[PDB]
Order: C-alpha cells, then structure tokens, then sequence
C-alpha cells in the first residue's frame, strides 16, 4: 500500500502535502457526502500517486481486485461511523447515501 | 445445508452445457455405396419438411441406383488455417516529402484491417475469431524503387504515448516493441499473439461501449468494441532531418492458429466504411447475375 | 407426435397442435457459467422461476405487403417483470432463451415466414443513398425495445448481407399449410462470460415473409404474428442501483 | 464514495476537524499483461 | 472480543468496535419454509444475495427532548432495491431480518436508547381525547415507510401498553458509555407460512430514549441514530404484475 | 444437476430452524445450595451488562452465604391451561319484550370475546393462541328468575344465512349445529374446536385485510383479521308468537388444550372498543400507584 | 500504523462465488519488464561542426 491522493485538488508547491490526506468533521446528520473518486487504477486521478498506479502504466491490461485501507488520524476522543461504497460500472455518481 | 425438496432437486447451477452433436474425423469425402431399386410404402427419403429448420437428409443412394465409389478426395484445404493463413494486404502507410498527409517523416496507423475488401469479406464470414498472426512490412518508393533508407516501426498499445513527430521522445522505445530495418533489407516480419481482453475478436458488436443517453451526436459509437482496438502502429524515417525519399509501407497479415465461431451471411453490397456495414441505398444490387426469364438460360 | 407440443417453464405453459419440432441453436442447451469461464468474483444471483418464464411481448399484423421485422435480445425484456428489474439493478447478466413465434391462419390461407436468430446483429444505414454520407442508425433503431422495428430493405437485412443465406443461423419456417409456430432455443452467445443487458444485444430475432401472405376475399384478413419468449438459466451480478440505460 | 453514516462526534476540548489517509494496493488475484511504455516521459530537453 | 464485530451478508459488511453481543430473537435463527408447513404449491423464488443484504434506510436526530420512533417490517423495504421489486411482483413473501441500529457519541455524552422488536404492533389512537370517539390511525401512521414515525405517547407505546414491559420482547440497549449499536436477528413470525409484504407488517422496530441524551455546551450536539437492516432467507411466491399496495 | 461450487455449497433451502435454547423439566422451584465466602479477583457475578438484552444470571448462592434448601414448591399452577381454563363471561345477549334492541324474540351475536376486560386482558398477554373451548350458556330473566321457556341456540358460520326473525327458515338448522334447551334445565354446555383457517388465532394483526388505497373511510378495517372471525351465535325463543318473558343469556368460555406464542406488555389503560387498542388520551394514567418523593415510602 | 498492508480479502468482505483464475504472472518478472532494448546513448560524428 502506498498513499492514494484522494484530495488531488491543491496544486501550489506549498500545499502539495495536503493532497496526502482529506478531512472529516462534525456535520448536521443528513448523511452528507465526504468524498468521491473513480476506482480506475490506471486512469488519471488519485491513483497516479500510488506505486500500483505507476507500475500499472507499464502495462496495457490488468485484472484483479483492489483494496483501499482508510486510516483515521483524529484524536482518541473522536468517534464516528462512515459508509464507504463501491459502485460497479453503469451506476452514475450516487446522489445520496 | 439444504432441506426443502425443490432445492435438492433443482438444476440451478449446472455448468455442463449439454451438446446435441459431436465432431467426427472426415479426412476424405464420403464414399458412395451400391444401391438398388426400392419400391416401398412407408419409406420416403425424398420427402422433407424444410420448416423444421434442418437440411435434407436425402442421399444419392436413396434417390437413384448408385455404384460403389471409393472417394479419397481430401478435405484438408478447407480448414480454417488453410483458408485464412494466406497473407493479404490490410494496411498502407504513406510517407511523402511534399504533401498534405504525413509530410513530417512519421505516421500513425490505427490497427484496423477492415479497409481492404478482399481480406475483410473473408473474416466477416464469422462473428468471433481468435488467432495469432504474422505481419510482413513491404517498403519502397511510390515507383517500387528500393532506396538506402532506415526506418523504425513501433507498436504503441492503448495508453502508451503516440509519437507526435519524427523526433518524439516516444521513439526511445524502452518498453514498446520496435523494429529497425532498411528498405534494402527483405521485408520485416514478426509474429503477433492474440491480444484482446476478450476470448475472441469480434467483427460485429451490436451494442454501445458505454452507458448513458445515446443521443444523435454519439451514434458514431454504435458498434464500437474496444476489445477489438489493439493500438497504433507508428513508423518514421530515423533521423533529425527530413528524408531524401518519398516512401510507402504496405502491411500484410497472415493469420495462424485460427478458431472461429458463428458463421453468417457473406457481404453482398460494396463496403463503404471501416467502422460499419453501411451500404449505398441507391445502388442495392442483387447478390449475383440476372436473366430475362425463369424459363430461359 | 412431433406436430403437438407443450412448453412449460415457470408459471407459464404454451401449447401447439401444429408444430415442426424444436431447434436447439448451434446444437447446445443453455447452461450457467462455469467456475473456470467466470471471471467476476461476486456470488451471482439466480432468481429462477420469477425470471425464467414466458413473456408475451408483442403482436404484429401480417399483411400482403409486409416487409419484415426484427427484435433485439435482451433488449425486448429490459423493462418487463422481474427479469427487467434484475437487468436494471445489475451490471452483469447472462441467459439463454426459448423463443416461440406464433402465427395461425386457415387451410385456405398461404404464406411462409422465415424465423431466425442472428448473433451480433449490427444494423447499417443507406448512407444518404449515394453512399457518400457516413450516417448512423439512431438508438431507437438499434435497440427498438418490445415493439421491434420494421426492415427497410429485407433483401440485405438492413446490413449489407443477403437474407438468402440467413438460414445458416438457427431458424424454422412458419409455412401456413404446415405449422403455426416456430420454436428456437438459444444458448448464451458472447466472447465474454457475462455482459451488460443494456449496452449489448447478443442476437436479433428476425421474422420475415419470404412467400407473401395470400387468401381470397372473404377469409379472415387479420393474421397476427405474436412473439413469446422465455429467459433460461438467467444469472446476474454486479449489484447497485437500478439504471435504465 | 464516502458518506457520513452517523456523525463525527467529539467532546469539549478536542479538534473539530481531523484527517483520513488512504492507502491502496492490489489483492492477490491481480495480474497485468501486454508490456508497454508509460504515458509519461520525464525529460524536456536533453539530460546533461 | 464480544465488543468487536463484523456482519457480512450479500455485498455488504458492517463493523463495530463497541458492540454488546448479538440477540437472536426468541432463540431461533431465520430459516426457509419447510415442505410440511408450506401450503402454497408454486415453486418459490429465493433471490439470495440480491435481496438478503444490508440496506441503510434512514437517519434520525437524537435530541434532549426526543420522544422516540418506530418502523414497520417489511414496510420499510417495500420500495427499496431488488427486495422491494420482489415484494411488489409477488403476493407471498416471508423472511427474517438482521437489524443493526447505529448511534455513537463521545465519552462525555450520556443517554440510553431501548431498541426492541414487537410483533404485530397494532397502533391505537387517543380516541378524541375523551375516549368517546372511535377514531382510527391513518395509513401513513400504521405503515410509515422508511421515514418511520414519532411516538406521541411513548409511555403507552401509542397502543395502551406499558413501554416498561417492552423488554419482554427481543431487545438491546444502546447506552452511550457502553456501546454504539444494537444488533437483533429476528426469525419470520406469523400464524401463516407466507403472507403479503404489503398488507401485513409482522413486527415493529422501536427505538426509544429511556435515559435522555445529555452533554455540556461545546460537545458535538448532532447525535444521529441510523437504521440499517438485512432480510434473511427471503422467499417469494404467487407471481403476477407489480403492485405497490 | 448442479456443478458450480457456490450452488453446491449454499444453505439456500435449509428448513431446519436452528434453536439456541431447549426446554427442561421443572416441576418444582429450584433448590438452594450451600455457599460460603468468596474473596476473588476475576470472578464477578454481581456485575452485569444489561445492554446485551439478557437478564441477570446472578443467583442467591453467589451474592450471599446461603444454607441448603430443598424446594418442593410446585410450578404446576402456572401452566397455560391452569391460568386460562377457568370459565369467564365473554358475552351477554338480551331478549326483552318491550324494547329498542331485540324486541322481536331473536338475536345475533358476533362471536368476539373482547367486550369484557377481565378475560380480554388475560388473552392479550400473548400475540397468538391456539385452543379448544368449552362454552356454557346461563339463561334467566333480568331478575335471575327461572321461567318455563324453550330456547334455541344456533351457530351460523361465515356464509350461512343469519336468521332475520324468530320465524326465519334458517332455524330449520339442517346443517348448522343447534342446541334446544329450557331455562329450567341446567346451563347448556358444549365443546368447540379450534376453527381458524390460520394455525392460531391472533389478538393483534398489524395490517389490513385487503389490497388497495387505504383511504380515511376504510381505516376502520385496519387490524381486522378474518382469521379471527368465526361467525355468529343466534338465539331465539321457540315459537311463532312473542314470548311471555323477558330474557338474558350470559355466555361463559373456558379454554382448554392451550398453546400460546409471543408474550407482550399487558394492557395498562382502560379498554374502549372491542376492535382496537384505542385509549383515552386525556386520561393516560400511570401503570400503578404513585407517592410524593423517591426517598419516602 | 504497524506498517503492514491489509490482509483483508474479497472472500471476507462480500459473498463471493468460486473463480478459477488462470491469468499468468509471467510478464511481470524482472526480465520480462527490462529485457526490451531501449535508447541509452547517441553519438554524433558530423563533418562541419
Ligand atoms: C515492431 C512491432 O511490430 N508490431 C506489429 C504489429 C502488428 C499487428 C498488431 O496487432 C494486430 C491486430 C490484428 C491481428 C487484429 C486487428 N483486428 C481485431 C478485430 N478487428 C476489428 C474488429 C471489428 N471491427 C474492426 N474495424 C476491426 C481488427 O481490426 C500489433 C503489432
Ligand atoms: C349450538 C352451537 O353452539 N355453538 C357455540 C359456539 C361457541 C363459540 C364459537 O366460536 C368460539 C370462538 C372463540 C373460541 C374464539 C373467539 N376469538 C378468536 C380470536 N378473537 C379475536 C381476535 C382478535 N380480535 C378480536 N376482537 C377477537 C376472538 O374473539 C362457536 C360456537
Ligand atoms: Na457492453
Ligand atoms: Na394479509
């Protein structure tokens, strides 16, 4: 496992490190959206930051299951429950939870 | 565990596709057996019911009195490899000096063999085909003259950077396979494996490559199967300055180790486009010749 | 005893007293995908009786001037019953089909329909007539849904190929003096073990009159042709929300 | 897509915002075929 | 090691690190209807993975003044995914359920919810207050769908019975200082082997705060309660067209 | 036949409902065993986690030092039959001379035992109940006087014609069961089987009897289960002319061979209607008695 | 935090079917990846220069 830049938005030198992590914070209980990204590993986007994505570039075809492990780095006193979903081909970006 | 009867006795999950037919060795044409006059009631070989969908089972022996004939005529030349393993033209690439096309000393050809009717009509007899292939590249000037020029051919699979110039960094070809050869050398020749992500290439795909609304502007994607798109073939003259000669590269393909499924009607209208079966509606012609009357030769 | 038949599957039964046997396409029966041909890892769902049953989708009228029609599979069913719902909720689908085309008349009518199944039936256009225009068939023509679509040029099957050779595909004829239906069982045909029931039409059903309908004034002139079909061994995988296209 | 199932909850005294780091890799059934050149070429002019 | 848990069914997995074991209602697991208990003769359909999976249907906000809520089964799912479609296309339905109510806070919040399952939860009305009027609960109150419905008089569970005795039904408590969820597995409960998923609600899920939520100013005040549930051993029979009610 | 692995190994169809518990014989209260002082670490019987949903497993022996007690107190009187097989009033039918109700010498009573609170509160402790029953009919005048009058009781199952008069043709009772008895005779008494189409009667049905839109006007059908509607009980004085006496028929029921499932909270608000659990919203009273402070008796 | 990659597999996260995977791992060996000739040097021998 290598770090997946889910937060691939900042682009100025001084903010590059911010792409290595994304945030969560207290909300209003309406099952709000935290983040999204395509699962395509050999496509332009977050996966380019990973060593898998880069090695993938040296091959025309791939096959297999992928795995993304999310690590929470808030304080010990912070709790919470998230729903992480994978939508197979054909399904448009989910409008709601 | 299972307990209700309908579950124990169901056939759900049977992966063994039952087959009503099996192949037999047939290295020669069938022989003819002696037959004699038959004057029977009940027995009627000459009568069929074409509605069923099967072809007639009537044979020479049952329709006329035959002699014995030991037929040793071979069936070997009608195998798929016999029919397809003959190299034909499938691509032509021009590298002129003065021009409108590729005047910059390089060219990118999308690997698609449907631009030539002879070869295309043969492969389109089948819906799916799986095969390896031998590619041969014949190069010369537009007069067929052989000149002392060095060329580079490079296979650029989907996703690899397509050269955009005779001096593109992509020609470093560190992973893509490249061939360096002179027009003075014999035609270059290599073996290509079956590279599709699918189990077979298919000359017809009745569908769309993506999901969504299939509005007018995207209808050019009807029938587009990426499983058939193997990449780009790039060619350049090897130098930083323009070549002194105008060149032409003809591409021949010889399939080998062929397998094919689902035969279909053979094209009977001229081809117009590589990507589809469009035909000229104002020139729909009969499949073959015509005559003046049905009672006259 | 080959002229009579009963087809029972799911909660549906079909009877016919003027059949002409049954055709099993390419000589093989529908079957579920084996563990070695499969590639997708999720455990599939096999609804069985709720989706493998006969659906009567449409009726066309055979007239002395009719040119012929075609339907696409699995397109005709993507919006019908429980089969349609599974096709919409899942990315992957695979199945076979039992097709039963019905058309009866009287012993004084005549005519013959060719009923055939053509895998990967790609439709072409007339190219602006002159053939210089690269026009393409619209979505409603490539995937006409249950209503089907009428052939413009049956002789070349709207795709530059001779209908005279269509018999190289699984077929039966409905010749009025002989039978009143055609029955064809088709296995799953594709270069992949599963595919999208939405983006890909595995085969087309063609019903074309080759010998025109005829009868004398006074005989019932309305001669319907009805299309009934049943999915066999339906399997679905890749679950998520329903999508219509 | 990542959604809030309940909510990020914290008591008095702890930060109201925290971050998540994502790590990715392939499963053991993953393989690749048809060797090709990468889409990038990390050089502008000649490397001296 | 009893505080941690993973629930995997279908293509869905739930995790929790502050559980309080699992309750199996009336001590028995869901099972399919046996051939001797059954009465209907058509072969049922058992979709398996496409319908027996976790569906997260709704989130409520727990406030210091909340009175409590209830949901009806199988009502909450009759319009969701493949399960809903089968429930609509079929007359007969039967299944069990795995219910997972989620609610987390901080080690400085407090409060306790009673999570219980009450079979045949018939709702009553206040009878015009004076009790002389024979009023009846409207459809939206007896079968509230996914949004659930808020109790007007929790002390008598809006049905003239003491909530203090609700613990005689399969339950768990979500006491914030201890756990952040409740998990209850319920078998099919009825006097018949199958029934209408539309006309009959086998049981109700009650989530009621017994010890009010409390916390000091400054602590996250938004404390959601989310309802996730999975059908188990779903069976359907009596196929025909889809009906919503 | 089956071949794909996931099919062979699935549990789809298992009709054997696995049970986490089993019954044990318990004819007497449990005994008490000698216990002594325990001063341990790790062992903590007094501490529980009520959140789990189970009741405390702590016993006398582990909380205090106990002596041995051989308990022979019986558990026999708390069985379902012990509790329910006691006849109670469930119906009352008036046959007055001068009146507004049934002044025509006959009456039809819908078989519904929920009109009397004592009996009703006992049965509503359970959701489903299956039982046979013994019915006893006590008849006299409104003063409790016994008069020389002949009566006819007839059970009219759903679908049979309900008498509409003291002289109805339906009293021919050719198939329905009838009882002829005098008020001077002892109370009539018969045995009734479990007659529902369901496996059990149910005192609560959270649903509707039919499909369709459940608009306001039909909301009186919420909770109506025909499986609980066994018919009508008809009574008449046997004659073509009016009876000389005003009568009353009290109906008692004694269940026997009882089975019950799904216990539930017991009613704590007065009952208002037979058909539902409606309670008087302006008089919601505590389940029991109250006091002034939590620190005072 | 331990520094190891996840040990979770398809089988434990969702209900899977059986799949006999015969996809080769041969093209990702070091020789497969590196034994492809690439340009590494250019030498000019001009006349005028
Ligand atoms: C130095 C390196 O030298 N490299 C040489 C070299 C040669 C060939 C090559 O790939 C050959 C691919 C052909 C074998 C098959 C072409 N195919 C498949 C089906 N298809 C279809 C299907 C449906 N519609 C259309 N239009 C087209 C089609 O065109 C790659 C590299
Ligand atoms: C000469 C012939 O003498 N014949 C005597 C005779 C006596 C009794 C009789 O049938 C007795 C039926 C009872 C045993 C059960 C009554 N039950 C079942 C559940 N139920 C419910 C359930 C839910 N809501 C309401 N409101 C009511 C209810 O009231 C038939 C015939
Ligand atoms: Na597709
Ligand atoms: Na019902």
């Amino acid at each position: 496992e290598t770090i997946l830049e889910v937060n691939n938005v900042p682009t100025n030198a001084t903010s590059l490190m911010e792409r290595l992590r994304f945030p969560v914070s207290a909300q209003a209980g309406k099952g709000e959206l935290c983040a999204v990204f395509r699962a395509d590993p050999g496509r332009n986007g977050p996966w380019q930051s990973t060593l898998l994505g880069q090695l993938c570039g040296y091959y025309t075809q791939w096959s297999g299951s992928l795995e993304v492990t999310f690590m929470f780095t808030g304080s010990f006193m912070a709790t919470g429950k998230m729903l992480i979903a994978y939508t197979p081909p054909g399904g448009p970006l989910p409008k709601d939870r | 565990g299972d307990r209700v009867a309908d579950v124990i006795e169901s056939s759900i999950g049977d992966s063994v596709s039952r087959a009503l037919t099996h192949a037999l060795p047939a290295p020669t044409g069938q022989n003819t057996q002696v037959s004699s006059h038959r004057l029977d009631t009940g027995k009627v070989p000459a009568l069929q019911a074409a509605e069923i969908g099967a072809s007639s089972n009537a044979s020479d022996e049952s329709m006329i009195e035959t002699r014995c004939v030991l037929n040793s005529h071979s069936t070997a030349e009608t195998t798929l490899d016999s029919f397809f393993s003959r190299a034909g033209l499938v691509g032509e690439i021009d590298l002129p000096l003065e021009g409108t096309t590729n005047p910059n000393g390089y060219a990118n050809w999308d690997i698609d063999i449907t631009g030539y009717a002879q070869m295309r009509r043969k492969v389109e007899l089948f819906t799916y085909m799986r095969f390896d292939a031998e590619f041969t590249f014949v190069a010369c000037t537009p007069t067929g003259e052989v000149v002392p020029q060095l060329l580079q051919y490079m296979f650029v699979p989907p996703g690899a950077p397509k050269p955009d110039s005779r001096e593109s960094l992509a020609w470093q070809t560190a992973t893509n396979p490249s061939v360096f050869v002179k027009l003075s050398d014999p035609p270059a020749q290599v073996s290509v494996p079956f590279m599709s992500p699918a189990s077979a290439y298919q000359w017809f795909y009745d569908g769309y490559p993506t999901f969504g609304e299939h509005k007018q502007e995207k209808d050019l994607e009807y029938g587009a199967c990426p499983n058939n798109m193997m990449g780009t073939f790039s060619v350049r003259t090897v130098g930083t300055s323009k070549s002194k000669y105008p060149l032409v590269v003809r591409i021949y393909m010889r399939m080998k180790h062929v397998r094919a499924w689902i035969p279909r009607p053979m094209r009977n209208q001229n081809y117009l486009f590589k990507a589809n079966p469009n035909y000229a509606g104002n020139s729909i012609k009969p499949t073959g010749a015509s005559r003046t009357a049905i009672t006259t030769l | 005893s080959d002229r009579v038949a009963q087809l029972t599957i799911g909660n549906s039964t079909i009877t016919t007293q003027e059949a002409a046997n049954i055709i099993v396409g390419y000589g093989e029966w529908p079957s579920y995908c084996s563990d070695s041909d499969a590639t997708a890892v999720d455990k599939p769902t096999r609804p069985d009786v709720s989706v493998n049953r006969f659906y009567t989708l449409d009726t066309k009228l055979w007239e002395k001037s009719s040119k012929g029609w075609y339907w696409k599979f699995p397109d005709v069913l993507t919006e019908t019953g429980v089969f349609g719902q599974n096709a919409q909720f899942h990315y992957l689908y695979r199945s076979g089909f039992c097709i039963h085309v019905q058309c009866n008349a009287s012993k004084f009518h005549q005519g013959a329909l060719l009923v055939a199944v053509l895998p990967e039936y790609v439709i072409g256009t007339v190219a602006g007539g002159t053939g210089t225009e690269d026009t393409h068939p619209p979505y409603k023509q490539t995937q006409p849904g249950a209503d089907g679509f009428e052939l413009q040029h049956p002789y070349v099957l709207d795709a530059g190929i001779p209908i005279s050779q269509l018999t190289v595909c699984p077929h039966q004829w409905i010749n009025l003096r002989t039978n009143n239906c055609a029955t064809i069982i088709v296995p799953y045909i594709n270069a992949l073990p599963f595919d999208s029931a939405l983006n890909h039409c595995n085969f087309g059903l063609l019903v074309v009159p080759i010998s025109p309908l005829d009868y004398d004034q006074g005989a019932t002139p309305v001669i319907p042709i009805t299309i009934t079909l049943a999915p066999m061994c339906s399997e679905f995988a890749g679950l998520r929300q329903a999508v219509t296209q | 897509s990542i959604w809030y199932q309940t909510n990020y909850v914290v008591p008095i005294g702890a930060p109201n915002t925290a971050y998540i780091i994502a790590l990715a890799a392939a499963q053991k059934n993953f393989t690749m075929k048809l060797c090709k050149d990468a889409s990038d070429i990390l050089q502008t002019g000649t490397i001296q």
